[PDB]
Order: C-alpha cells, then sequence, then structure tokens
C-alpha cells in the first residue's frame, strides 16, 4: 500500500567495528535440513531410516532455521503438521527461536517476474508486495520468528541492477522485520515477539555485499566453512568490521553431508580440538560476537570417510553442545 | 553506473614542506539528468571534514565529472596512512569506496650516478645520463640544472622494478657549447634522502 | 563481455608473431585462426608493411655504452648503461651478453623524445677485461640486429 521510496542509503550500520557490549547475549544458531526430518515425506533410496527429529537438537540452541527445499521430498504436509503440533510447542517451551531460510535467487526471480529492474526510482509498491508475500508464506504462516535471506550469488556483487534489487527488497523486508521494522518498537533481539531479519552470505565482505543490508539486519552469518583457525576468523571479521558491528557477526561451519563434493574439514575429528570449536570459541579482538552457527545439525559429527559419505546416521549433537558451551561460556 | 578514481599527491608536494600535497577523488559518468554528489573523506578510518570540493566540470557527452581535493599532511602521507574516499549519490545502490596510500615497504636510499657521453656519440650533431637506482617507493623527482639555472631539454624514464625489489630509472639530458667548456647537476628528491634532496655533478 | 599487436621480438626474426559470464570469432578489409578464474598467426613482412570489433604504428622507421661512474665503484654494485635513442617504432628488443646471455639486466620502457623519436636505457668479470655487449633489435637496423660493446 505504501508508496514511500525504498532508499539506497547506509553502506554501514549505525554502529560498526568491535563492540565490547550489546543488549543481547551471544546465541547459537542452527541450520536444520528439513528433507532429513522424520516427519517429511521424501524413489528415494532413503525412504526410511530417517532417525532425527527437529526436537532432537539440544535444548540450549538459541535459534534454528528451517532450510526447506521442495525438490528434495515428495510432500511436506506431514512435516508441517508435526511442526505445528509437536515440534514448535516443544521449541517454544525450550525458548529456542525458529526462523525460515529463503534463497536470494528466489527473491531475484520474484523481482524479475514483477518487471522490476535495478534503478533508483521504480514503482514504490512491488518490492513491498514481494516482501509481504514472502513474509506471509514463510514467517507468519507458521508464526515463525523471522526470515534468513541466503545470498551466496557472486552475480549480485558484479551487477549494479542486482545490487539495487537486493537493497530494495531488503529494505522492504526491514519494514516487516529487523531493527528498522515498526513492529519491533521498544523490542530487542531475544525479547518475546521480536521478528528477526537475518542475512547469510560469503565470508568475504565484498562478495557478500553486506554494505547493502548492514543497516537492516540483526545478524550476519559468515559461511566460514573452510576456516577453523582463529587467525582466519579474525581476518574475516576485520574484512567485515567496517560495514557491520561485532554483535551482528556470526562465523560458522558446516558438518559433512552425504553426497556433498564440497569437502569442509573444519568440523571433523575430535570435538575438543576441531577447527569448528576454534570458530565457536573465537571472539572479535576487544569485542563480543553475535554467536556461532552450524549447517546440517543432523550431520553433527559426520565425516567424509567410509560409509559417512553414503549413509545417514543419528547424531549426539556433540559439536553443537560444545559450540554452545564455547559461545555462551556456560556448562551443559 | 558512475565510476570513482583516487589519485595520490605528487611526490614533490609530499617531499617539501613548502608545498601543498593533496589527494584527489574523481567521480565520472554521472549521466542521467539527476546529478549531485556527496563526498566523505577518511584518514585511517577516521572521518575528516577538511576537504575542498567545488570544481564541477560538465564535460558534455551526457555526463558530469565532479572532483574533491583533500589537503594531506606531509608526515601523515609519508607515515603510510590510508586515505579513503566515499562517494554517495542516488543513482548508486551503495556508496562507492576507494582507498589509496603510500606503497608499503621499508624506504631505501637512492644511489645517483652521472654518466658522460660515449665517445661514438660525439660525431653525430650528446646526452648526459643520470642513473638513480636502489630506492623504495616509486615516488621520486629528478631534475637537471647547470650553473644554478634549470635545464629543460631532458626526459626521464618511469621507475622500473629491479631484481632485488627496489626501483631504478635513468634521466637523459640532451645537449656543444657549455659542455665543451667543461661546465651540470642532476637533482634527485626521495623520502629516504637527507633533507629529501641530493645533487650529483657531471662535467668534462 | 575486444585488439593487441604481437610481440616485437617475434616480428624481427623470420620466430613466430601472433595477434589475438556462465552466455559462455570473425580480418586482414582468412580462416587459419584457432581459463576460469578462482591467436592469429601473421606474416613478418605483412605486419612490417602495415597490414564488438588496427596495425603497426604509421611513420618513417643510436646505441651507446656507458661504464659505471667512479663513485659507483664503492661497495658491490656497478651499473653498465646502454642508451638506445633515435628509433621510431617503440617496438624494440634489448638484451645483454658477455657469447653467453646475461640475465641480471633490466630495460626501461620507451620514452618519447622532444623530436618525436624514442629512447630507452638498459641497466646490467668486468675487472678481468671481459667484454660485455648490449644487443639491440629494431626494424631499421642492418640485418635487424646491432651490438654495442663495453669493457674496462
Amino acid at each position: 500500500l505504501s508508496n514511500a521510496p525504498l532508499a539506497a542509503s547506509p553502506g554501514q550500520a549505525d554502529k560498526v567495528g568491535a563492540q565490547a557490549t550489546c543488549a543481547a547475549k551471544p546465541i547459537f544458531f542452527g541450520y536444520y535440513r528439513t528433507w532429513r526430518d522424520k516427519a517429511i515425506e521424501l524413489g528415494d533410496k532413503w525412504k526410511d531410516k530417517l532417525h532425527t527429529k527437529l526436537t532432537d537438537i539440544p535444548e540450549q540452541v538459541d535459534m534454528v532455521s528451517l532450510f526447506h527445499v521442495p525438490d528434495n521430498q515428495k510432500s511436506d504436509q506431514r512435516f508441517w503438521e508435526t511442526f505445528d503440533k509437536e515440534y514448535h510447542p516443544t521449541l517454544k517451551e525450550r525458548g529456542t527461536k525458529v526462523v525460515r531460510t529463503i534463497g536470494a535467487k528466489l527473491l531475484l526471480n520474484k523481482i524479475k517476474e514483477k518487471g522490476l529492474y535495478g534503478q533508483s526510482r521504480e514503482d514504490d509498491s512491488k518490492y513491498r508486495e514481494i516482501a509481504h508475500e514472502v513474509y506471509e508464506e514463510y514467517v507468519a504462516k507458521h508464526n515463525l520468528d523471522g526470515l534468513d535471506v541466503a545470498m551466496a550469488l557472486r552475480e549480485v556483487e558484479k551487477y549494479t541492477n542486482l545490487r539495487w534489487q537486493l537493497r530494495k527488497i531488503m529494505g522492504a523486508f526491514s519494514e516487516l522485520m529487523g531493527p528498522k521494522a515498526p513492529g519491533n518498537a521498544g523490542k530487542k533481539p531475544g525479547d518475546d515477539g521480536y521478528k528477526y531479519l537475518i542475512y547469510d552470505t560469503f565470508d568475504n565482505a565484498q562478495l557478500a555485499q553486506v554494505a547493502l543490508v548492514a543497516d537492516v539486519v540483526d545478524y550476519v552469518l559468515a559461511q566460514t566453512y573452510d576456516k577453523g583457525t582463529e587467525e582466519s576468523i579474525t581476518r574475516v571479521w576485520n574484512g567485515f568490521r567496517d560495514k557491520i558491528n561485532s554483535c551482528q557477526f556470526l562465523a560458522g561451519y558446516a558438518h559433512p553431508e552425504e553426497n556433498d563434493t564440497n569437502r569442509f574439514l573444519t568440523a571433523i575429528g575430535d570435538v575438543d580440538t576441531s577447527g569448528a570449536m576454534n570458530v565457536a570459541a573465537w571472539k572479535p579482538e576487544g569485542g563480543e560476537k553475535g554467536g556461532t552457527f552450524a549447517y546440517a545439525l543432523d550431520r553433527d559429527g559426520r565425516t567424509y570417510d567410509g560409509d559417512d559419505l553414503t549413509t545417514l546416521k543419528p547424531t549426539d549433537f556433540a559439536f553443537t553442545k560444545r559450540a554452545i558451551e564455547l559461545t555462551k561460556g556456560i556448562s551443559l | 553506473g558512475p565510476s570513482v578514481f583516487l589519485f595520490p599527491p605528487k611526490p614533490k608536494d609530499t617531499l617539501m614542506i613548502s608545498r601543498t600535497p593533496e589527494v584527489t577523488c574523481v567521480v565520472v559518468d554521472v549521466s542521467h539528468e539527476d546529478p549531485e554528489v556527496k563526498f566523505n573523506w577518511y584518514v585511517d578510518g577516521v572521518e575528516v571534514h577538511n576537504a575542498k570540493t567545488k570544481p564541477r566540470e560538465e564535460q558534455y557527452n551526457s555526463t558530469y565529472r565532479v572532483v574533491s581535493v583533500l589537503t594531506v599532511l606531509h608526515q601523515d602521507w609519508l607515515n603510510g596512512k590510508e586515505y579513503k574516499c566515499k562517494v554517495s549519490n542516488k543513482a548508486l545502490p551503495a556508496p562507492i569506496e576507494k582507498t589509496i596510500s603510500k606503497a608499503k615497504g621499508q624506504p631505501r636510499e637512492p644511489q645517483v650516478y652521472t654518466l658522460p657521453p660515449s665517445r661514438d656519440e660525439l660525431t653525430k650533431n650528446v646526452s648526459l645520463t643520470c642513473l638513480v637506482k636502489g630506492f623504495y617507493p616509486s615516488d621520486i623527482a629528478v631534475e637537471w640544472s647547470s650553473n644554478g639555472q634549470p635545464e629543460n631539454n631532458y626526459k626521464t624514464t618511469p621507475p622500473v622494478l629491479d631484481s632485488d625489489g627496489s626501483f631504478f630509472l635513468y634521466s637523459k639530458l640532451t645537449v656543444k657549447s657549455r659542455w665543451q667548456q667543461g661546465n651540470f647537476s642532476c637533482s634527485v628528491m626521495h623520502e629516504a634522502l637527507h633533507n629529501h634532496y641530493t645533487q650529483k655533478s657531471l662535467s668534462l
């Protein structure tokens, strides 16, 4: 309805650099593969043997993101029924936030379908329309806590019009979520009823294009899946420190998946000495970070050796618990 | 969209306290009939507000080309501080940023050597050579003089990277008359020289 | 998602000269032409005669050796200079030898003189009487090669 212009301002948050204090304590963030849940209905060679449920993740997890891919299963109705009936009440009792991840390519395709290019002036209503549609479908439909835009496309950094589209759609989202939303007036990340706006992207700030969204997001999730050393995470944060503040930064790691070909070796082996726990324990020099995130919680402790590359197995969430203990400094 | 170019001060300006060194930020291709440009200047990440803009050049062909000039302190530039220019305009999704600084590395003193003309070159209708080698940071100044008066008919090659990481160059002063009477000085200015200045003589 | 000339040393020896997103060729005014991140063979005389979408520089086509200065004979570092001035097409080759080629040499890019011509400098056993030779290759030289020697 609104016709106000979506500005292209910012380039950096209201506060940047390492912040020794913020209102919200560090959190542990978790990416959850929905097509590996026991409630999802997947010719799949693993039509059974689905052991892990969404409630299986430790209770100390602060926020979990549903990474839903429609092309990976046949039907999701049973999964949504189990989420509404069983998963979500348990996670609400635990106090674990639930957010939904959406790919940036989908947002770009929705922008293109609306006829929008990338310009300064461009019909102030279509971006809000796409944002509200995504908000209704992905967040409000299941009363989630926010939306996580996953932008790992290098073409956005290369092309001006794609950057314009991303900035405008993220501003439209910021009218609904994040600190810029009026719905979050007098609220802070962690408070009941707060709507989060999350941005996950590369660990390279230039390719990440974080300067487009730095002023409208609550957290920036840096996919540091090949790091696992405090020096590299410090270098990444220093690459990010001039566009965002430290309390928005979360470096992460990915657990080895079945048939992945990517090969991330930071979260393999002994937990107490793994690079993933270096990331979990790392902190911005003279500052507090936003927390730690991990991809594929159902693959916690898996490797790329032996049957791990071709077999699904339950997990004890050892890496998850250790990362929680290193992030919040408490004992489980 | 528009493009941003950041140019450093001239070496002579940064080597003499009597001169005024300035870093230049140039915004080009501000086409669309909606201009205005906002400049922000930063020294080591700290915002400074002592720059001087205001030389807008239309340069027709459906673009504008705005410039901002920031006066820099000689010691600040020589110490390796970074200068950042941030350009903000409504036609960009995010402000464009550029950063320039003196080349990193330990300064090395230039060695200056004057060379007389080869004998074979005396039969054709001569060239006095000035080799400056072994200096760090390609910023340098080279001039020719004689009897306290500057010589104009000379040309200097750009700095060339040597095999040890330093730079070298040659300057050629074409000239007989004064040289025939046994009369020249090649002056070199670099950040590692005593008083940022040295002179080498060459005579018959 | 065009334009560059061939290498100069390839046009002087009848050597071989050749000139040049994930939507992943067609000129003498004929059909013998032919790397992720993170060639047309030309005749020597054809290029020397001046033969999205363009030839050698148009125009009419002096080596001097200089020993190191006396002050340069202090600590270990002597510079043997080779001045090559008065050639027209900036395309030129400079090498150093002493019948064996010497590698520790560097040559400045060509610089336009006030008369329109170009000049350049090349910077390079000497105490034992061995003779060094700066070799210049240009289109205007006899046999496309010349040599100027320097010694003690």
